[PDB]
């Protein structure tokens, strides 16, 4: 009967109603993630909400290494996380062994939305609540940030933003490069552009952050790793001490 | 020129010309224009903001109607 | 031409006129509608014929009055017309058969029109009624069946005279009737006719002349009907509900048995009511459903309307002083409630919600009989509704739904009992808290509830101040302990309580209002964000606009400085495509109320909007969408509209810094989807000027227009309920003040728009931003002629 | 005069107004913007006759500044910030009982009926030169080509002869002229949309009663019956079917019991030799329809027994003459 609201098939006007709600859970965690460019890296701030005392931050992370190269963050309920983010570490980790080279990061976006499609028209399977926003310096492209979601759509972004307060962030971001009037952040080393990535970030959110607040996870040639919790509060006394 | 009064009362239409006692007329059964035997407990027109029409002018323009539709059904 | 005046005069019966001119109209349109030979506009003058001869014209019936009047019609003229539809001999000439739509459609309409004009047939003709009848029976034969039976029903005047009365002619219906087995195509008249009939009989016994020549009707035990006649229609309508679902729109068949009780005389009909609820028992049950559920539904339902309806009748009868005793006593109500409890109380949990609705609204209806049973319903219903909102049928969806139904379908009558009132500000500061954001369906059966109970309930503080006051303490365990009792098999009959305490529990009742709206204006909010569509988002905004004029200045001033608080800090319009109307229309209704707080609204609005714009929304082009950086330009923008609309005349005191808004409003701020809402700003402040409306719509007004505070079942049965100082109304006349200012825009925007455009007469036809621009000013003028549409004359061109 | 009143500010036709400032003020504004909405569609069938955007919105500043003259009708019905009549009504009417209302509902209920009161006034009038001018332009519009332009030009042109009198006449006029050019102008989309106006809902009707004019009619929407490249000839023939089953004509003397039009006999003395009076042309108006017919008849007999062979829309005529030469009230074997 009405139940062409509870698999992925067409609405009487064209709507996936299934995708639309799939969409409403990338925020049920409530974490807030932005991502930029520089001259030859990339940047992704997410927030770490560790209410439990309970827990071990160490472990609670939503920023995925998925390979050398490449780095994912994701906005979304955990297990839905982890299931795109272990498929991706093999995706790539197939390529590389079939193709001969690392896997490009808008190579991985492409497969992982046309993965996202399928979900949206297969009716037994069901579209993942996660936005997964993918980074690295890709070899041939230079800074790369490209984002798919549930309704199988990847495109590339100068810089992005994703979540909860998602507009206040992005529309942050576009006074500010409809002010530098590039495609990215002149500034040589990445410190320079995590700092930058927090301010804007400070700014948009109306709040402070603590080292244990924020998740930073960082792009160069050749490799995609993770700040620690001191490598943050580096880049915060930096801040503090010029704003 | 008055041939509007005469007509006025063929179609009993022919009211008193003061309101208080019309509103009183008309729904005396004993009256010659009795119209209704029960008075609306919510009689909406009065709470207008504004004066309505004259209920001789009612009266005119009913007739105005009556005498064309009489026209009108002898002709066919 | 005369369908053109034919209409004229339907305008005209809405004031009054002389039932002397009536006795002629009707004339006219009874000869007129049985024209042939000619196009005619038919169902007009039946329709005529049937407005002149009203039965219930605001409780005035012009066919009493008519027939005082010396009315009288031709029954030979209706009759052989009716008859024209009979097998003429040689086919070759036979215009009617019934069967083909086109025909079949004249007759049910000819048909009607009799039965409107029958009772002017001459009660004096003795011989009229013998005559048609020996005359309609030598015609009835298996091929006339069709055609004959429903002319009688409707072109026959219910005479009774010396000798010949019409029940005279009844042996001769339980003649076909029993002879045929249950077959809607024959029962249907039968029913209508002895039913009709018997409510007659009734209807002419009671108050009026209880005669018409023959009081030589006698009633007694059954209605007019023999002993036999009765026990027959009693199993004909067992074997419609349990074997045959033989019937048609059941108010008609059910008034027989209706219009056959005697006060006086009942029991042993009672005595044959109750065996067919007994016999009819299973078929209701929810998991029983076939092709009966149906008739017992719309019969359980129709036979509850035609009761209550007569009892409805009588009570208007002894407030003229005639008692009858074949009047319905106390008595009966009580053993109806008795029969149909049961009975109703299974149909509202079956599987159909509209088989249900039926069975529901029956509470209703049986709960205005203020029957000593009254508490045997009450009792049900809110432990069912108790229940429900303690989750305690929270695997099975329906109960939880019906009982929301039950309890919504008779809020209006709890408001009432001194006892059951206390529970309902409980109920609704559950029912609001416990609005949902996924179920679409549980929302719209909640708002029911919460928009009944402000519908008929002041949001006011009346405690005294007294001391004890608190929720708790004083109305919660008053409230524990009715529920307890209630649940252990006792009733609120035996439920004892002093007449101190529950007036405490009830006065401390009324506290929560402000706690509760501080929860439902929350649960709007995260309302703006779902894809609840249209039907629910209009009924939200009644209940809220309900809830706001069933509040006294203490309560309101504070919901206001809520929705004010609320509006600007909030967290709550991300998701895509939201329903501002939602929240941006609850504004304007407070401003409808209260025009002070405008002056600073509105300045608000616009130093909100000027940041927005400024700060590059509306920068980035597109049609078909709103770009979601927008977002919030719109809700003000909407809100602007919304709230000027209903500022009125406290708008005169910032004109001017409006009118210089509006024009920065246009000069910034070109694409194509936020112009169809910029340029509605002028209109909203346009209309509101010369718009000629109501204001104030407060349940009770002034915050003092004391009644006292024994206020709450809304006056919805006093009958002060509508002498003129309660309704005491507002109203907004536009003055020539803000005609003036009126005016002053209209060609200030007038020309401002025409300027622009002559302007961008030295074509770009590239641009695009042009096309875009042109469109602006052509929609910024169109909306500047709506609502300022009041100031124009449709005749200027005459003159 | 005047019987509806509905607190027009500027008087009640006292002509109170007609001695007013503020009223001749006001209409010499709406005629600016009338003369200024035909220099913008002069100015735009000139400059972008390929852009629907534009017409759109034009369009939608002519069905109001023709209808939201006394009113407000287009915008009439959005949820605005009044409680809603007909909602309240259903929560707190029971049945078979007066009127058990609480003070909120009373008000509604009352500002309803001056809503109504303001929706009553007949807004019908006499084309007034300009306006005139502007229902020329419409048509132009409703007899573009583009469809996202003709339709709702079409629906904005019905919402204009509600609103002016005889105006049907103005349209077709205009129709069967440039309808016939579009025709010896070959093949034409405009033959296309002139066929689509020819079905709405009100003009449709109001041909079976024109009597002059479907003489001419016919006889294009036959010549119309040759797809010599489209929809058309589909349609044409819709039409012309639609068509002989409309029509006739009633001489039969209204068998009327004579009491349908006595009780409302004025004192009046032979002030009724008028109503024997329109008898009679009523009835040489009749004599003269029923002759057109006849003319109709015959004309196309012509078209049948003289054209060699027409093949199969032979069919037109003898569907017609047939609910002709056997109608009666007249009609000569």
């Amino acid at each position: 009967a009405g139940y062409d609201r509870h698999i992925t098939i067409f609405s009487p006007e064209g709507r996936l109603y299934q995708v639309e709600y799939a969409f409403k859970a990338t925020n049920q965690t409530n974490i807030n993630s932005l991502a930029v460019r520089g001259k030859d890296c990339t940047v992704v701030i997410s927030q770490k909400k560790v209410p439990d005392k309970l827990l071990d931050p160490t472990t609670v992370s939503y920023i995925f290494c998925i390979s050398r190269t490449i780095g994912m963050v994701v906005n979304g309920p955990i297990p839905d996380a982890r299931n795109a983010a272990l498929r991706a570490k093999a995706e790539a980790a197939e390529f590389r062994y079939k193709y001969g080279y690392d896997m490009p990061c808008d190579v991985l976006a492409k497969r992982m939305a046309n993965l996202s499609q399928i979900y949206t028209q297969r009716a037994y399977m069901r579209p993942l609540g996660v936005i997964l926003t993918f980074v690295s310096v890709d070899e041939e492209l230079g800074p790369s940030i490209y984002k798919t979601d549930p309704a199988g759509y990847y495109v590339g972004y100068k810089a992005t933003a994703t979540g909860p307060k998602q507009q206040e962030i992005t529309t942050n971001l576009e006074n500010h490069f409809k002010k530098s009037k590039i495609d990215h952040i002149n500034e040589e080393s990445w410190e320079k552009v995590v700092e930058f990535a927090i301010t804007h970030m400070i700014d948009a959110l109306g709040t402070e952050f603590s080292k244990n607040d924020l998740e930073v996870g960082v792009a160069t040639k050749d490799k995609f790793f993770t700040l620690s919790a001191e490598n943050i509060e580096e880049r915060l006394v930096a801040i503090a001490e010029q704003d | 020129t008055s041939l509007l009064n005469e007509r006025l009362q063929h179609y009993t239409l022919d009211y008193v010309s003061d309101r208080a006692q019309h509103m009183k007329n008309i729904y005396d059964p004993s009256s010659r224009w009795f119209s209704r035997s029960v008075r609306p407990e919510f009689p909406i027109e009065e709470f207008l903001p504004y004066k309505t029409e004259s209920h001789e002018d009612q009266a005119k323009y009913l007739c105005h109607v009556l005498v064309n539709l009489y026209i009108a059904i002898s002709s066919l | 031409n005369v369908n053109h005046w034919t209409n004229e005069l339907k305008n005209c019966l809405h004031f009054d006129f002389p039932v002397a001119l009536r006795k002629s109209l009707a004339t006219v349109y009874y000869y007129l509608s049985l024209v042939q030979g000619q196009k005619v506009y038919r169902q007009m003058h039946v329709d005529m014929f049937e407005r002149l001869v009203s039965l219930d014209d605001d409780r005035t019936q012009f066919t009493e009055l008519l027939q005082k009047q010396g009315l009288l019609l031709d029954h030979q003229i209706m009759l052989n017309f009716l008859c024209e539809f009979l097998p003429y001999p040689d086919p070759d000439y036979a215009r009617y058969e019934l069967s083909s739509k086109e025909d079949l459609q004249l007759f049910r309409l000819l048909l009607k029109h009799a039965h409107n004009a029958k009772p002017f047939f001459d009660k004096s003709k003795e011989s009229l009624l013998v005559d048609t009848m020996n005359f309609l029976l030598s015609s009835l034969a298996p091929s006339t069946m069709m055609a004959v039976m429903p002319i009688v029903t409707s072109v026959v005047p219910y005479h009774y005279h010396i000798h010949s009365k019409i029940i005279d002619y009844f042996p001769f219906c339980y003649s076909i009737w029993s002879s045929v087995s249950a077959n809607v195509a024959i029962d249907t008249h039968m029913y209508d006719f002895v039913g009709s009939i018997s409510k007659d009989v009734h209807n002419k016994i009671l108050s009026s002349e209880h005669e018409k020549d023959v009081v030589g009707v006698e009633f007694g035990e059954f209605g007019i009907f023999t002993d036999d006649q009765m026990t027959f229609m009693f199993n004909r309508l067992q074997g419609h509900l349990r074997t045959d679902g033989q019937i048609h729109s059941y108010s008609r068949t059910v008034k027989p048995f209706v219009y056959a009780i005697n006060g006086s005389k009942k029991d042993r009909f009672f005595e044959k009511l109750v065996s067919l609820a007994k016999a009819i028992e299973t078929f209701i049950h929810p998991s029983n459903n076939g092709f009966w559920t149906k008739p017992n539904a719309k019969f359980v339902h129709a036979f509850i309307k035609s009761y209550h309806g007569r009892v409805k009748y009588e009570e208007d009868i002894c407030a003229r002083g005639v008692t009858n005793g074949i009047c319905l006593t106390s008595f009966c109500h009580e053993e109806i409630v008795e029969i149909f409890l049961n009975i109703i109380s299974l149909g509202s949990q079956n599987k159909n919600p509209d088989i249900a609705n039926y069975y529901i609204s029956c509470f209703a209806y049986l709960l205005e009989l203020d029957p000593s049973n009254a508490y045997l319903i009450y009792d049900k219903i809110l432990i069912d509704l108790y229940d429900t909102l303690a989750d305690q049928f929270i695997n099975s969806r329906h109960r939880i739904i019906s009982s929301l139904k039950q309890f919504t379908r008779v809020i209006r009558f709890i408001v009432m009992d001194k006892l059951y009132r206390v529970h309902i500000t409980n109920v609704l500061s559950m029912l609001v808290s416990k609005l949902d954001m996924n179920d679409t369906n549980l929302t719209s059966n909640l708002i029911n509830g919460i928009v009944s109970i402000a519908a008929f309930i002041p949001i006011q503080d009346l405690t005294g101040e007294d001391d004890y006051i608190s929720f708790e303490s004083d109305t919660l365990p008053l409230v524990q302990q009715h529920f307890y009792h209630i649940k252990c098999g006792e009733s609120s009959k035996t439920f004892r309580v002093d007449d101190e305490l529950l007036n405490n529990a009830f006065k401390a009742s009324t506290t929560v209002f402000q706690s509760m709206l501080k929860v439902y204006v929350e649960k709007i909010f995260q309302l703006v964000d779902v894809d609840l569509e249209d039907s629910l988002v209009t009924k939200i905004n009644q209940t809220t606009m309900i809830l706001q004029e069933s509040m006294d200045d203490k309560i309101f001033n504070y919901f206001a400085s809520l929705l004010n608080r609320n509006f600007w800090s909030n967290d709550s319009f991300k998701e895509k495509d939201p329903n501002y109307e939602l929240v941006t229309i609850p504004l304007a209704a407070l401003v409808r109320r209260n025009n002070g707080l405008s002056k600073e609204l509105v300045r608000t609005l616009l130093f909100h909007i000027k940041e927005q714009i400024k700060r590059g929304a509306g920068s980035v082009r597109s049609t078909s969408e709103i770009q979601q950086r927008d977002v919030k330009l719109v809700l003000y923008l909407t809100a602007l509209n919304d709230v000027l609309r209903n500022c009125h005349e406290s708008l005169l005191e910032y004109s001017d810094e409006l009118i210089t808004f509006m024009k920065y409003l246009y000069d910034n701020v070109t694409n194509p989807p936020l112009d169809v809402i910029t340029s509605i700003v002028i209109h909203s402040a346009l209309a509101t000027l010369c718009t000629t409306e109501i204001t104030d719509c407060r349940l009770f007004p002034e915050d003092s227009k004391i009644p006292e505070k024994d206020r709450w079942g809304g006056l919805q049965f006093d009958p002060r309920r509508f002498d003129k100082q309660h309704l005491s109304f507002q109203w907004h006349v536009p003055s020539s003040d803000e005609i003036t200012l009126s005016i002053s825009i209209l060609e200030s925007l007038s020309e401002y728009c025409i300027n622009n455009v002559e302007e961008l007469m030295k074509a770009p036809r590239h641009d695009s931003e042009y096309g875009d621009m042109i469109q602006k000013y052509v929609l910024v003028m169109t909306h500047t002629l709506s609502g300022s549409s009041l100031l124009f004359d449709p005749d200027f061109n005459k003159y | 005069l005047d019987i509806y009143t509905c607190n027009y500010y500027f008087g009640n036709t006292t002509e109170e107004k007609l001695q007013n400032p503020n009223y001749l003020n006001v209409h010499r504004v709406r005629a600016r913007i009338g003369h200024f909405f035909h220099k913008l569609y002069v100015f735009l069938s000139t400059n972008f006759e390929n852009n629907t955007n534009m017409f759109q919105i034009l369009l939608h500043g002519l069905k109001v500044w023709f209808t939201d003259l006394g009113q407000e009708t287009v915008f009439n019905e959005d949820p605005n910030a009044f409680i809603d009549v007909d909602f309240l009504e259903n929560v707190q009417s029971l049945s078979h009982v007066n009127e058990p209302f609480t003070r909120t509902n009373f008000a509604i209920r009352a500002n309803s009926l001056h809503q109504s009161r303001v929706l009553l006034h007949s807004t019908n009038r006499k084309a007034s030169k300009l306006e005139n001018l502007l229902l020329v332009d419409i048509i132009q519009l409703a007899t573009s080509l583009y469809p996202d332009i003709y339709k709702p030009a079409q629906g904005t042109l019905v919402h204009c002869m509600k609103q002016l009198v005889g105006s049907y006449g103005v349209v077709i006029n205009k129709i069967i002229p440039s309808l016939e050019k579009a025709i010896k102008d070959h093949d034409y989309m405009k033959i296309q949309v002139i066929l689509n106006v020819l079905l709405i809902k009100k003009i449709h009707r109001k041909l079976m009663t024109d009597y002059k004019d479907i003489g001419r009619l016919i006889f294009l929407l036959i010549e119309c019956c040759r797809v010599n490249e489209l929809e058309i000839g589909m349609y044409a023939d819709k039409i012309l079917t639609d068509i002989v089953i409309g029509i006739k004509i009633p001489s039969s003397v209204c068998v009327i019991s004579d009491q349908a039009f006595l009780p409302l006999a004025p004192p009046d003395g032979t002030i009724n030799l008028q109503v024997e009076a329109v008898k009679l042309a009523k009835k040489k108006k009749r004599e003269y329809y029923l002759s057109l017919l006849v003319d109709l008849q015959d004309k196309l007999l012509d078209k049948l027994d003289n054209e060699k062979d027409m093949g199969w829309k032979i069919r037109m005529f003898i569907l017609r003459f047939v609910t002709q030469i056997q109608s009666n009230l007249e009609s000569k074997p």
